[PDB]
Parts: C-alpha cells; sequence; structure tokens
C-alpha cells in the first residue's frame, strides 16, 4: 500500500497526522496520501483513518483548512484532495497540470483560498483554491524553484528561494511584486524558507551547505546564521510555542531543534535516511514528529 | 515524416508511459532512469547504505525498446560543477552511475544539460566515462538558445533585467556549449539539444549554431500559440526556426505538459508533421544530393585516374550543363561561319577529355541546330570510355567523329582545331589540371582558334563547421601523417556549415593561353570581412566559366546555374579552428604550385591569427600530371 | 537457397545470353570481358594499331547490373608466365587491361586461373593492379582441385599416368594457391574458386583446402552422373563434397554446355536446390550462431567490466546450462542434508557472480526439487545488475535471497557457506579470472564446503584457417604495436577451419584449494601429432568444468554439451603462419601469467620450428584483476 | 611502482642540504617529544619509510646522538636491491639498533607502533609520486600522537611561456601510440629557456599523519593567474614546498627555494595547443588529481582566456602506478 520515501508529514489543528509518501525506485514511481488520527500507528496501513494513491509521487504537501490537502505532484500538478464528511475517504477534487516540470512546493497564502506553486520549471503560481484556476505566473527566478513560503498574515506576501541563488521576497501589490534580498555576497543556495510565527517581517533559510539563517526583511542582512548540520537544510519548521523553537531538518538524516539564536538545544540520529519533513503536535507542544526516506515515523520529546 | 520524440521528467510505469506516447505518434521517449527526486548519497553513512533497488529493473522493456524507444536524461539534482565539496563529489559519482547505467541499458542517446557556464568537471566526468569502454551511443548536450537569466520576467523591482544591447553576452550560452566540446576534445559522440524559447533571440544568437552538431530541437508546450479552433501553433519566427532545423534533419522533442488541454497532445506533434508537410520543396534530383549532404569524398583525378563507368554516368545526368554546352558550341559556330560559307565551311571541332561522349552528340545537336558543318574528333585518353566511344562511333557516329585514344598534351594532330571543346574543370575550377591539359593541346588549335571553356575562375570562402571539421579530423589513417587529412581538399555537398563571408575569386585561368612564358603557379591573398562571432574551420571553394560569351557555368551560390547539379563544392579545411570575432578580417593565402609531375595547392591563415601553411611540398595531397 | 552462377566461354549478346541464364535460375553469370579468342598486341605493329572497338560496350548493361550479376574472367590466352619473353610482356598488358575493364565496369568479382606451378607474373601483376586505386572487389583464382596432368586418361602409349602414391604431389595445386596467395601478401581481394572434376581425390587432398577463403565452386556439368529418368545427380563422394562446401556458404558455378540434352539446363541448378533442402539440419539457435561464424570478438572481461544488459540476456539464454546446474546443486543439496535432517538444516548457498540472478532461480529450483531448506546470497559487484537483482527480490524472492553488491573478494559474510556456485567461466575456463575471484572467496566457505563448480580445464587444438588469420591481420588499430591483434585471443565461432590434432588439456583448477600457498600461474607444454601437410595459424581453445559429479559442461567439440551455446570457443593466433609437413608435432607452449593487478597468457611454438613468444608480459592482451 | 637503480639513489644523496634539514627536523621532534629527565628512559622508534640506501637513517643517528635521545629505527625499503645495500650497511656499521624491512609500507605488519616516522617520497610536484597512498597505507603502525617527517607538503602551478619546451615536447612523438600523448604527460625538467607569466600558486595539498574518517586523496583545483604581459601559453611549472616539521620546510618554489638545494628540479605540465594571452587576462587553468584501486594520474585543462582540451582524461597517457 504505502510507499517508502515518506516525504511529508502535517499534522491538523486536531492532532491528526498528515502523511505524504511516494515510491522514488521499483517499477511503479507513483504516491499516496494518508490521514492517521491515531499518529503513533503511523505509518501502518491497515490502522489509518484514510488511504488514497495518487497517479504519481508527492513531491510536498500542507493542508487547506481542516478538510484539504494540496499536494504538489512529479506530474507538473497541483492537487487538491479533500475528505469524506465522515473523513474514511480523500477524494480529488482537483488536478490541474500548469507546469511543465516537477512541482516541487507548495504553500496556502494566509486567507486559505489561495495557495502558491514552485516548480523545476522555473516558474512560480498564485492559485484560486475555488476557482481552480491560476491566478498568476511569474518567471522570476533562473533556476529550478527550491521553495516557496506564504506569509503567514499577509496574503498577497510570499517567500521564493531557487538554484539561482535568489531569496525573493514577493508583494503581489506591487507592479514588480519580487525584491531579491539575503545576502550580497555569493553564499551557498537557499533550499529551505520558513516565516517566523511572531515577528512578520522575520525569516530562516536554510542553505545547500548546512547552515541555518535568521534574517530580518527591512535590514536585509543575515542577522545571524549557524552550521547546524553536515549537508543541505531541506526544511525549517517553528514550534507553536511563544517563543517557538525552530526546527532543522537536513539530508545528513538528522533533526535537529535550536532556539532564538540558533543554538542547538536538541539533536537526533533516529533516522538512517534523509529527514523530509518534520510537524510539532498541536495537543503536545512539545512533541514534535518526523518523516524521512527510511519509512520510519519519529515522535521527539523535546526539552 | 518528422521524427520526434516525448520529454517527461514523470514516468510512473514505463510501459504504460511508453505505450501512451507511441499511441501518440513519438518516436522515442525522453526519461529518467533513475527517480529525478531520488538523490543518493555515496560518502556519508547512514544515507549511504540506503536499501536497494536504487531504480527500476532493465527488464521492464526488451533490449529493443532500450536500444531504439528510451533516451535517458540525467537526473537535476547532480550538480557535478556545485560549489559544495561535498556535493560535487557526490554528483560525480551520481553521474557516473547514471551515465553506465545507461550504457548498460543500451540508450541510443542521454540527455545531460548545460545550463550554466562553467561545466568543467561535467566535462572531466563526462570525457572519462566516454573513454571507458568503445560506445557508440550519443550525449545530447541540453543547451538553451536563450539562458533563463535573460529569459526571466522583468519582476525583481530591485535587479532590473538590462534593456541595453549585448551582443556577445546574448551569444553566452553557444559558449557554454563551445568550451564544454571543446574541454570534451570535439568527440563525435557529443551533440546538441538545443532547446528553444517563447521568445526568440537576435538572428546571429542563432545563427551562432549554424555547423553545430545539432541532433535534436527541445519544443515546450508553452511556445505554442494558439488558433481559432484552439489548435496549438507557432509564431512565424518560430516557424523560420522549425524550417531551418528540418533542413538540418533534427529531431523534435516535445517538453511540458498539455496546456491547450481541449484538444489531444499528439495536436502539438501533429502541428509539426503540417510544417513539415508544407516546407518549400526541393529540387527533383536534390534526393540523390540529400544523401550526399557532407558527406566527404576526396576529389577526382580524371587525368591521372581513369575513371569508372558509373562515375561517367554521374557526370552525363546534367541535362543542364550539356545544353550550355550546346549554346555555346552553336554560337560559336554561327560566328566563325557566315551564312555564305554554310555548306563551304566546315569546322573542325575537337572534344579533348570525351568520355563517354556527352560532348560529341552535343557538338553535333548544336552543329546541326546551327545549321553548319562539322568535322569532330573525340579525344580521350581513358581506354575503357574509349571502348565506349569507338562502340557509339561505329553504331552511331560514323567517319564524322574520328575517336583518339591519346593524351592530348602528346596527340600529334593531322589538322589544326577550329573549335577545342572540354569539361576538364573540377570543383575547384582547375584542380583537375584543365589548364596543363589544354596548354598541351593549344598547338594544334588554329591561331584564331576558340577554346569551350574560354574562361574559368575559383572562388573561396570562410565556413564555421564544427561537424564538418570534425568529420575530417576522423579522417586519420594509419602509416600517413596523423594530420594529413587537414591538409587535402574535400569534395563535399556543403550543408550544415556557416558561410562567413561573401565568395571572392581565388584563382583564373583563359584559354587559349597565347603568352610568350606560360605560368599556371599562383599565389593569391584574400581579405574577408566578418561580422558575426564565429570559428573559422575551413573556406568552402567554387567555380564559375565561361564557355562562351554570355554561356557560363557556376557553382558559386550566388550565380549557382539553376538546375546544375554534377559539381559538389570543396572544402580545405584548416589543423586548428580559428576564433573570428565580429568585425575582424579573415585573411587567407592561396597557392598554386607545381613541379614537372604534379600540382598541388598550400593554403594559410594569416589574419587574425597565423595558421601553419598546409601541405607543404605537396607533402599530404598532389595531383598527378 | 543456393546462390548460384554459369559459367561461359561464349556470350553473342550479353542482354539476351543475361536474360535466358536469369530465367534458367542463375543469380549471376561468369563471362569474358574481351571476346577469348580476340588476342591482342601491344608492342609490335601493325597488329599493334587494330582499329577499335577492343570489346562491347559498357552501356549493354546498367550500372546494377554491372555490379551484381557480372563476373569478369580473364581471357585464356593471357600468359604472363609464358616461357616466351613477347607473350609475357604482352600478357602483362592485356592482363592489366581487362582488368581495369573489369574495375571500370565495377564488376565485383574476377576470375583468373592457376592451372600452373609458376604464376609469379601473374601475381606480381595482380599485387600491382589491387594496390592501384582502393577498391573491394574480388579475385576469384580458379583453382582444380585435380591437375589436369593427374587427371588425364591413361592412353598415351609412351607417357604413362603414374600409379604410384605420391601423398604430397596430389596435393599439388593447393601449393599452386598457397605460394599465389603468398605471393600476392594475403590480400583479403584474393579467394579461392575450387574446380571440382570427375574422379575425386583422396581425403587428404580435399581437406587441404579447409580453412581456405573459398568462394566459389565450379561444377562443370561433365561430373553428373544420370539418374532413370535422365535428370542430372551426383555421385554421393560429390554429395559429400557438395554437403561440405554448402556448410561454407560457397556460391556454386556450373561450367560447361548441357549434356543432359533431353532436359532443361536449370535441372543441373535444381539438383543443388534439391541437395540444399535436403541437407542435416542444423540447431534451432544455430541461426544466431550462424552469424557468428568465424566472427572476431574480444574476450568478455566480467570482472574488469561491467556487462551490459544484452550481454546478461544472452547470457540466461541458455537452458541447458542452468539445467545442469540445477541437477549440481540438487545433487549437492541430497548428498549434504540426509533425509532426517531436511526440515532442521538450512544449507547456505551463496551465487558468486549472480548477474540478473538466473543461477538463484536455479537454486532456489533444486532446493524444491530436492525437497531441502536452502539461504541464499547472490553476490553481484555489477551495481547495474544488482538493480535487476534487487528488484526480483523486493518483487518474487523476498526475505530467502540476501542480494550482496560487493565484489566477492572483499565482501564480509555474515557466515560461511556450505554451497558457493558461479559461472565466472570465459571460453578458455579460467580467463576470466575465476580462480582468483574463487581464491578470494574461500574464506567464508564452510570447511566441508563444495564449490559449483568443483573444477575446471582448458583445451588447445592447432588449427588451419587462413580465412581467420587473414581477419586477425585485418584487425591492425593505429596508435599501438602494428602486431598487437595477433597477441590477444579472440572469443569466435569457429567455422572455416582445419583442427590439426585432437584437443588437449591445457590447464586445470580445482575449487576449493585447500592449499598452503596458493600459485595460479601455470606454464605447460603440448605435443599435437599432426598427420596432414598444413599450415598452423593459431590454437582453438576449450574447456570443460565438473559443476558437481558426474554434471559437467564442455564445449570442447568431444564433449560438448548438447544444445549449450552460450561459449564460443577462443582462438590464440600466432604472427607467422608454420609450415607444418604429414608426420611432425606441433609443440606449443602455454603461460598463465600474473602479477598484483593483471593476469595474462603468453604462448610460443617450439617445433617443428620456433615462434616467437606472443604477449611477453602482458604488452597486447591483459585481464584485469 | 618501479624499482630506482643506483645511481638514482647515488643522485638522491647527493644533496646534503635536504638532508640537513632532515635531521634538524627529528632533532627538534626528538627534543619536544622527549623531556630531559626520560632521555635515557624513553626509546623513540623511528620508521624510516623508503630508505633506499639509508640516507635518511644515516640522519637519524645523527639527530638523535645530536638531541642526546635514544632511538631504535626500523629502514623500511620494498626495493630489494636497495634492501641490499641498506642490509650491509646494517652488518657493517648500523647494528642491531637499525632493523632493515625488505616490504611495501602498506603491507607491512610492524612489531610495534612507531613514535616518528620519516620519508622522502615527494616528486616534483609533491604528491606526483604516491606519497599520500603511501603515507597512508602506513599510518596503521603510527603511534595515537606519532608525527610524520614530513608533516605537509604542497604543490605549486604557474603558468609558462617556453616555444623551445613546447617543441621539445611535440617532438616526443612514439610511433605505436596517440600521436598527442606526449602533451598530455608531465615531465621532470631543469626549466632554463622559459617566462613565467604569474606568481605561483598552491595547487593540492597533504598532510599527514591524515586522521580523518574517510580519507580521500582526489583533488580538484581551479586556479586564476593574472597575467600583465602579452604572451603565448605553452604549459604551467610545478613546483612543491614541504613541512618536515614546524619551521624546517624544503622547497623547489622558485620563491622560497631551500638555497643550495637541487635533488629535484621543477616539473613541466604541456598542454596541446599553445593559447595567446593579451596582457592584461587572466589564465584560468583546472588541475585534477585522480585515482582508482591501480593507478592516480592528473587532468588538467585551461578554462580562460579560451579553453583548452582536457589533459590526459582517464589517465589515457600518463598514470602513476599503485
Ligand atoms: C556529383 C557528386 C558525385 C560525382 C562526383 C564525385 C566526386 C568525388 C568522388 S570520389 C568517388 N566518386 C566521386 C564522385 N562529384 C563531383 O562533384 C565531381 O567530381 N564533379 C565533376 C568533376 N569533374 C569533372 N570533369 C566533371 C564534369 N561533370 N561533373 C564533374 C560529386
Ligand atoms: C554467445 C556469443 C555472444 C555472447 C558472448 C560474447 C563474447 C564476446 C563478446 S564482445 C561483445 N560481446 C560479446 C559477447 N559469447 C561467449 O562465448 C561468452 O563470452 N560466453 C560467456 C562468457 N563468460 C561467462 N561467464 C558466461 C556464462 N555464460 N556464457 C558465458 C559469444
Ligand atoms: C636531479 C635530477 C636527476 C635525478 C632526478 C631524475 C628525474 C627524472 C629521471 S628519468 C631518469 N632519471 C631521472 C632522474 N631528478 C629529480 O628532480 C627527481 O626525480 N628528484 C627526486 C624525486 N623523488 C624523490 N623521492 C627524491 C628524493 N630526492 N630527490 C628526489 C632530476
Ligand atoms: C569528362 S571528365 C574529364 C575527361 O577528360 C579526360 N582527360 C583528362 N585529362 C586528359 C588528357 N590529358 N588527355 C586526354 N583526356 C584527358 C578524362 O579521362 C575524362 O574522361
Ligand atoms: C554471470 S557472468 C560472471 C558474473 O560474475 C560477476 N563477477 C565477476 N567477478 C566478480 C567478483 N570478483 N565479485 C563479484 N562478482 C563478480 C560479473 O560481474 C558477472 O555478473
Ligand atoms: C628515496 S626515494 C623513495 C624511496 O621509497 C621507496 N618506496 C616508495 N614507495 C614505497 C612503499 N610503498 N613501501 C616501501 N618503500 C617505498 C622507493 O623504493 C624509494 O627507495
Ligand atoms: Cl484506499
Ligand atoms: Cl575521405
Ligand atoms: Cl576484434
Amino acid at each position: 500500500c504505502m510507499e517508502r520515501q515518506l516525504e511529508a508529514a502535517r499534522y491538523r489543528s486536531d492532532g491528526a497526522l498528515l502523511l505524504g509518501a511516494s515510491s522514488l525506485s521499483g517499477r511503479c514511481w507513483a504516491g499516496s496520501l494518508w490521514l492517521f488520527k491515531d499518529p503513533c500507528a503511523a505509518p501502518n496501513e491497515g490502522f489509518c483513518s484514510a488511504g488514497v494513491q495518487t497517479e504519481a509521487g508527492v513531491a510536498d504537501l500542507t493542508w487547506v483548512g481542516e478538510r484539504g490537502i494540496l499536494v504538489a505532484s512529479d506530474s507538473g500538478a497541483v492537487e487538491l484532495w479533500e475528505l469524506d464528511e465522515n473523513e474514511t475517504l480523500i477524494v480529488s477534487k482537483f488536478c490541474k497540470y500548469e507546469h511543465d516540470d516537477i512541482v516541487s512546493t507548495v504553500s496556502v497564502l494566509s486567507s486559505g483560498t489561495q495557495a502558491v506553486s514552485g516548480s523545476k520549471d522555473i516558474c512560480i503560481k498564485v492559485w484560486d483554491l475555488a476557482q481552480q484556476v491560476v491566478l498568476s505566473s511569474y518567471r522570476a527566478h533562473a533556476a529550478q524553484v527550491t521553495c516557496v513560503a506564504a506569509s503567514p498574515h499577509k496574503d498577497s506576501v510570499f517567500l521564493s528561494c531557487s538554484e539561482d541563488n535568489r531569496i525573493l521576497l514577493w508583494d503581489t501589490r506591487c507592479p514588480k511584486p519580487a525584491s531579491q534580498i539575503g545576502c550580497s555576497a555569493p553564499g551557498y543556495l537557499p533550499t529551505s524558507l520558513a516565516w517566523h510565527p511572531q515577528q512578520s517581517e522575520v525569516f530562516v533559510f536554510g542553505d545547500e551547505n548546512g547552515t541555518v539563517s535568521l534574517v530580518d526583511t527591512k535590514s536585509t542582512s543575515c542577522v545571524l546564521s549557524s552550521a547546524v548540520h553536515s549537508q543541505c537544510v531541506t526544511g525549517l519548521v517553528f514550534s507553536p510555542h511563544s517563543v517557538p523553537f525552530l526546527a532543522s531538518l537536513s539530508e545528513d538524516c538528522s533533526l535537529a531543534v535550536l532556539d532564538s539564536s540558533l543554538s542547538e538545544l536538541f539533536r537526533s540520529q533516529a533516522h538512517r535516511d534523509f529527514v523530509r519533513d518534520a510537524t510539532w503536535s498541536p495537543l503536545n507542544h512539545s512533541l514534535l514528529t518526523t518523516v524521512g526516506w527510511d519509512h520510519q515515523v519519529v515522535h521527539h520529546v523535546v526539552p | 515524416r518528422v521524427s520526434s520524440g516525448r520529454d517527461l521528467n514523470c514516468v510512473p510505469e514505463i510501459a504504460d508511459t511508453l505505450g501512451a506516447v507511441a499511441k501518440q505518434g513519438f518516436d522515442f521517449l525522453c526519461m529518467p532512469v533513475f527517480h529525478p527526486r531520488f538523490k543518493r548519497e555515496f560518502i556519508q553513512e547512514p544515507a549511504k547504505n540506503r536499501p536497494g533497488p536504487q531504480t527500476r529493473s532493465d527488464l521492464l522493456l526488451s533490449g529493443r525498446d532500450w536500444n531504439t524507444l528510451i533516451v535517458g536524461k540525467l537526473s537535476p539534482w547532480i550538480r557535478p560543477d556545485s560549489k559544495v565539496e561535498k556535493i560535487r563529489r557526490n554528483s560525480e559519482a551520481a553521474m557516473l552511475q547514471e551515465l553506465n547505467f545507461g550504457a548498460y541499458l543500451g540508450l541510443p542517446a542521454f540527455l545531460l544539460p548545460l545550463n550554466q557556464e562553467d561545466n568543467t568537471n561535467l566535462a572531466r566526468v563526462l570525457t572519462n566515462h566516454i573513454h571507458t569502454g568503445h560506445h557508440s551511443s550519443m550525449f545530447w548536450m541540453r543547451v538553451p538558445l536563450v539562458a533563463p537569466e535573460d529569459l526571466r520576467d522583468d519582476i525583481i523591482e530591485n535587479a532590473p533585467t538590462t534593456h541595453t544591447e549585448e551582443y556577445s553576452g546574448e551569444e553566452k550560452t553557444w559558449m557554454w556549449w563551445h568550451n564544454f566540446r571543446t574541454l570534451c576534445d570535439y568527440s563525435k559522440r557529443i551533440a546538441v539539444a538545443l532547446e528553444i524559447g517563447a521568445d526568440l533571440p537576435s538572428n546571429h544568437v542563432i545563427d551562432r549554431w549554424l555547423g553545430e552538431p545539432i541532433k535534436a530541437a527541445i519544443l515546450p508546450t508553452s511556445i505554442f500559440l494558439t488558433n481559432k479552433k484552439g489548435f496549438p501553433v507557432l509564431s512565424k519566427m518560430h516557424q523560420r526556426l522549425i524550417f531551418r532545423l528540418l533542413k538540418l534533419e533534427v529531431q523534435f522533442i516535445i517538453t511540458g505538459t498539455n496546456h491547450h488541454s481541449e484538444k489531444e497532445f499528439c495536436s502539438y506533434l501533429q502541428y509539426l508533421e503540417y510544417l513539415s508537410q508544407n516546407r518549400p520543396p526541393p529540387n527533383a534530383y536534390e534526393l540523390f544530393a540529400k544523401g550526399y549532404e557532407d558527406y566527404l569524398q576526396s576529389p577526382l583525378q580524371p587525368l591521372m585516374d581513369n575513371l569508372e563507368s558509373q562515375t561517367y554516368e554521374v557526370f552525363e545526368k546534367d541535362p543542364i550543363k550539356y545544353s550550355q554546352y550546346q549554346q555555346a558550341i552553336y554560337k560559336c559556330l554561327l560566328d566563325r561561319v557566315p551564312e555564305e560559307e554554310k555548306d563551304t565551311n566546315v569546322q573542325v571541332l575537337m572534344v579533348l577529355g570525351a568520355g563517354r561522349g556527352p560532348l560529341v552528340n552535343a557538338s553535333l545537336r548544336a552543329a546541326k541546330q546551327a545549321d553548319r558543318r562539322i568535322k569532330l574528333y573525340a579525344v580521350e585518353k581513358n581506354p575503357n570510355a574509349v571502348v565506349t566511344l569507338e562502340n557509339w562511333q561505329f553504331e552511331e557516329w560514323g567517319s564524322q567523329v574520328t575517336v583518339v585514344s591519346s593524351d592530348m598534351r602528346e596527340w600529334v594532330a593531322p589538322e589544326k582545331a577550329d573549335i577545342i571543346v572540354s569539361e576538364l574543370l573540377g570543383s575547384f575550377a582547375d584542380n583537375e589540371l584543365s589548364p596543363e591539359c589544354l596548354d598541351g593541346a593549344q598547338h594544334f588549335l588554329k591561331d584564331d582558334g576558340v577554346s569551350i571553356p574560354g574562361e574559368y575562375t575559383s572562388f573561396l570562402a570562410p565556413i564555421s563547421s564544427s561537424k564538418l571539421y570534425n568529420e575530417v579530423r576522423a579522417c586519420r589513417e594509419k602509416d600517413r601523417d596523423p594530420e594529413a587529412q587537414f591538409e587535402m581538399p574535400y569534395v563535399v555537398r556543403l550543408h550544415n556549415f556557416h558561410q562567413l563571408s561573401a565568395p571572392q575569386p581565388c584563382f583564373t585561368f583563359s584559354h587559349p593561353n597565347r603568352d610568350p612564358m606560360i605560368d599556371n603557379n599562383r599565389y593569391c591573398t584574400l581579405e574577408f570581412p566578418v561580422e558575426v562571432n564565429t570559428v573559422l574551420h575551413g573556406f568552402a571553394g567554387y567555380f564559375e566559366t565561361v564557355l562562351y560569351q554570355d554561356i557560363t557555368l557556376s557553382i558559386r551560390p550566388e550565380t549557382h546555374s539553376p538546375g546544375m547539379f554534377s559539381w559538389f563544392p570543396i572544402l580545405f579545411p584548416i589543423k586548428q579552428p580559428i576564433t573570428v570575432r565580429e568585425g575582424q578580417t579573415i585573411c587567407v593565402r592561396f597557392w598554386r604550385c607545381s613541379n614537372s609531375k604534379k600540382v598541388w595547392y598550400e593554403w594559410a591563415v594569416t589574419a587574425p591569427v597565423c595558421s601553419a601553411i598546409h601541405n607543404p611540398t605537396g607533402r599530404s595531397y598532389t595531383i598527378g600530371l
């Protein structure tokens, strides 16, 4: 049923766990979506609340409210699935092939009715999730769009980072909506983005060399940086805490939990493959669930 | 009939996908051999020990299918020229792994991207893979006609796109290729897959790829416009580019998803077939000439060698040339014999080099078209063709034609000639030693006698063709100079090349050469203005000839005789390609040298940089007297 | 379907004759290009100036017809080796003339007779013609199997035919050929047209032509017997010879007039087709093997190189070999585990060099055929084949098979093996370094463990094949020793060759090699009794192997495993052919040498004459460790 | 890969400055490792890895009795012809103090671990004699705090102009091989009639002992040489520096050349085609140190102002045997 390479793990505000997996080897290169109301039973397929098979692999996932699941597909498609009235099925609401290559990242904007997707076709697309159409198509980058991240509370602002060594702050209210920020010297390629949950104008980004950096948009200066990992930083997820922790994920197969000054507070080597996604529990704010390509779901308790 | 393929970065099941793309009409499929997102570790534990399988099985397709229908694609995360040493070494290992799996599958081609300026380590890994077991598989370097940086939307407020003209910068991607193929030492297994964007660059950026080994052209679905019925079409400039690529017999690769979702996908491909079935049709004889495109042949030497029967057959299968010869003879007969002497004056015509006698029949048709009397001598030193001449004479011609089996420089003529007629001309006019032959035959021409041709002139033009340069380079033979192939001309239907300057006259010969001291040696200096950035690989050679007055033959492209095809152009290569910047002048020197036994050409470039003097003392190429 | 031609010395009209011989069913026509009685003078007047035409025109046939259907014949009056100097020079000129007219026509072959011992000047003229313009046309030397002098009727009262046995004299015509081709330096464009008389010679005279480049066999109509219905047939010995020639895929030439005048002429040809449709049929797989006849390939090195997918596919397309392996594993499992322990004892089987896993499936079939439990390790260093192995393991095998991607000489086994199973054998048994690999794998074999194969032995046999010698000679490459091609073995389906002595064992290896100091180097001296006059060109190499007890594989011809074809024989050539007279002994020396990095073979002949030591220090051929 | 001849070792030994530097390095290391109070109790284990005819052995002895410290010497050498000289020396002069080992240092099972390993396995390009691999194979019998002399070495490259040397390389064409193979191999040569086009820059650096989890001696280096003259590039001169111990160094790099030392000539990496370089342009060179199980080789290419072919790909023209 479920494929080996776990790609995404997201906690719904009621504690349920959304898993997104792909088969990146073998005969069939497909993917699957799963909902576990018992998060400890994951990734066992037989004891899942819901599960469905997608036509292609899942490169990224995110919730759309409490019933929606937004999928970036290898097929170049952005898909919206939704749960049953009893949340026993996962049905395809739409599947739009507007990208010309693998859709690598998706992020739902603050309103919850619009989204932004990035892809290896170098393009970034703003979608209306109700009309199921592309509101905007921007070709601002010059290489594969590595990450897009909607601002937590501004429906017109988001972030993008690509292999063209550009970190772009986007405000769709401007004639030229993109603004290049970040290090004025050619730093290593940005690979992961995360807005700060409380400080509006602040975000962190992890690069291909293992460095996590804390940046202010107004000052556009690398306020701080730390060599957290030995390999590319693939994910950055803040905790729901009032003063939030920062979860950093890397292809060194390790999970790190840092503080406000990017100092190492917790470290886990439990995974034996790439650490793909991390999500903090909305019920136990010291419990952090990570998934990786070793088909392992790890629930860490964080001091 | 276009040969086309489908580019996909998402293959759930290889058999289903292959069947679908075949039903859509594609001849092959460009696909990844490992999952594009399946980034693999080769150094650092624990991910280094990721349990297999690392990709899908080779048993999923027959060996025939792997050999004919599948084009492997390099995984997009493999960056052998990354600034990070870890990523660099890991991408080296992964690129070797994927190339070796492609060779293990027997794939006919493998796609690798050139998406940045520096691909030195990529070239190193690919060159090491090429020299690991002799294979014939191709490597298609995916090179964009316009770099994405120069193609992005002007939507970055604090990083505007330059609106200023950058002539050489707009050609940057070509340099990306040119360096790469230079690092890989012009490997014949490395070709270009030119990717075409929605916005075409200036014409010089496109012409920068003339003469390059373009094996594929990649057409994204996003560049297609939409018509009334909703079918995908292309802009008129894109149609120009498609016609140019079709003249190169390239394979077209369709990439991207279906954005014309109302119609079937094959629509895209169908449009190309449409464009292929409505292209400007070629000449009727240009099909036998199509098979000769960029085919290198040693120049024929009808003086030193006896031509074969089918060579003469090819010479004769050209009605335009012999129509011109007949018209020239007709005009000359009307000019030499007035009407009142038409029954008293018998003109002596001598075909010098009669072959199987097409010029003899041309002379007869001209004589009874001009209503004049002629006496014909058909002189030919090739006794095998003399057999044909004498069978013709016994069966048809009769005593009107006297067949002479002798060299025209030795034959003691029983009488002097009113008109001598010959076609002793090669692709470079005098490269078959027509001057020497007609000089040896001049003494039995009357004091007012006419030679047809009366004049001929060779023409030279610098060309760019890395394809033809590599073809010449591949002509290395054992037991001779490793670079002798560069010091000899080749008769070749030049096809994939770029003419860098207008052809200019080289050597001119007139007949009869009534001059005290006849010297057929020549020294010529030519200055070719070049208004493009390019790479000189050699010089195309053509010729014009005045047979009589305004009756002429020409393979010079600007004045080419319409419908005449018995002469392909000639090619004088050079050992080393010479970079020529826009505005520079290519200065070439050409010698026609000789001794008692042989004639040869020597040539050298002297600007913008000097080349070696090619074929000194005829060490690599001579024309026997 | 026989390819056949008609030999005629009388062609009134070429088109009528060609149409007639085509209607009779012949594929081509051997005919004169000049009239056979049209003796021509080249020196002495007045006949030197005989008016043309000297022969008929080339316009009588299309160039296609000349290229495909016409075989030129030398005029019978041309005697380049005449004792008269006038006739000698005139025949030189005439032979050059006729050969040049044949080349002018583009004829695919030209017939020249060898009807006497001395053809030195004929060879000189032909060799000069061959080195005048590169052509691919063939020259068929018409050589009689029995000279006419030894074939005449004993009807000369004062000159009786010798009734005394002349072993070497009866082979004289072969010498006629052997000298000629030696004078012409083994030109690939010179082949044999063997003419067969009414009385066949002894079997050794016929076998003298084994391994010779026989392109045609000439059958006079006079040698055909007559049956009841009046149809022409052949004697049973002639049928033997026809079958032997059909195995060589020769073209049959019918010469002479119709002496069975009641029937049509095609009758003759039809008989041959009859003989061809009732020949002993070959093996079903011998069609893919027919295309490999005498095709030289470099020996595969599965250790140094990673084999391609289709190479493994060829390895697996052999059910007899894997049936033998399965039977060996079955017997070993029954011998190692008694019935009472069949459910308690799990045998550890390790496939060392699993490829895509045919030995793994063989082990599984043997285990559940022997009703015994096994635990399988599939060890393979080729990661491309490891992909196939691991897809097999995930999809079908399961945890019963553990796939190891490692060199068996490095792999730290988690447990010791009851049985190790491999097919690391080449055409010469150990030429793929199976001894070294199985030595490196010996430490994780149990103290009483079994190796399958348990033993293997190579075999050598001197052979005569001027065809294969010339094929090796043609393998000269630039940038290396001009004779390196002779100092390396070739895997080849030996076809047109003559085995000169019975194969004898060369090198033998046993596994496990429980010995204090293991030394896989070898020195072997072999004495081959030869009972025929012949020419040594190399040594065929085969192998036998004991997999387990009486379960064996063999490509040794005397003990060849029926229906097994995954191994062609090997060929070790020598630089210079060595004449071997009947009764002499061919003494060969063979070394198996090695250092830390490579293993190679050296070989030398020491009797009846010494050769150079071939491949010294592995300068031309090594096998990588 | 080869066993050096007797006169080659004789040339190696005819250099008193080099062995004076080696002796001073060993002397400083012995004084640093053994305090004065332990000078009679502590016997240091010194191992000459690649002893040749034993000049480093005599240097170690002179350093030991110059530092007033006790040493136990192992003279390791795989060349048995030089082992003859070593063992005649040992029987006639050295005695039981020196133990001669006739073995490859990558195979030899040492009876004890070494305080100091001493070698001169360096070529004109530092590591072109595979000193990294040899000293890696010998690292396991070095003590956890053991010292390697040399402790470090670094190669240096400099673009040069020499049509004379270019023509000399071109004349080295041999039959039965690639007509341009002579351009894809380095040459040891006392560079004389040449023009150095830019200051030498470091290429490859190796440290010993290489206490690192995954040792990888392969290298990829990109060098940018500013050229302030009109000239024609024909190749790259190669030199080396080495830190034997602390401030005791050897160098054939011209700017820091060890005065009076001459046992190393510079090396020359040619290129197939000369490259015109105008004043103000930058010569960009790429150098690789590649290897497999059997051989190590160098690949190099110019990428600016114009690209050259990648020279010696896959070691087709030049390899260094392991
Ligand atoms: C049409 C193509 C095929 C025939 C011929 C060619 C070239 C090289 C080789 S090498 C083996 N065969 C060939 C054949 N081609 C020529 O261009 C050519 O040589 N033309 C002529 C040369 N000289 C003349 N006196 C005449 C008169 N009419 N045409 C002439 C190319
Ligand atoms: C059948 C013919 C075609 C495949 C193969 C061959 C030879 C040379 C070249 S060169 C490029 N391709 C090839 C292919 N032939 C062999 O005789 C052969 O090598 N057999 C084997 C060698 N080694 C083994 N371990 C096994 C196991 N089973 N059979 C094996 C001839
Ligand atoms: C001085 C000149 C003559 C000897 C030698 C040389 C070079 C090439 C060939 S080819 C045939 N003979 C030779 C001889 N030259 C070297 O520069 C040299 O190789 N030095 C050294 C290399 N490696 C070492 N481990 C040491 C230690 N001390 N000096 C070393 C040039
Ligand atoms: C029609 S191609 C030129 C012809 O002229 C013939 N030819 C060339 N040179 C001479 C010569 N010197 N004398 C006579 N025929 C010649 C050639 O054999 C060929 O048939
Ligand atoms: C079935 S042909 C022989 C097979 O054994 C494999 N092989 C050869 N030598 C070794 C070795 N030393 N270790 C592992 N596999 C090997 C080859 O890669 C091939 O698949
Ligand atoms: C003094 S020049 C370098 C010396 O070290 C020796 N040498 C090089 N490599 C090794 C090795 N791996 N083991 C032992 N001696 C070596 C050489 O034979 C030479 O005498
Ligand atoms: Cl389901
Ligand atoms: Cl050619
Ligand atoms: Cl071969």
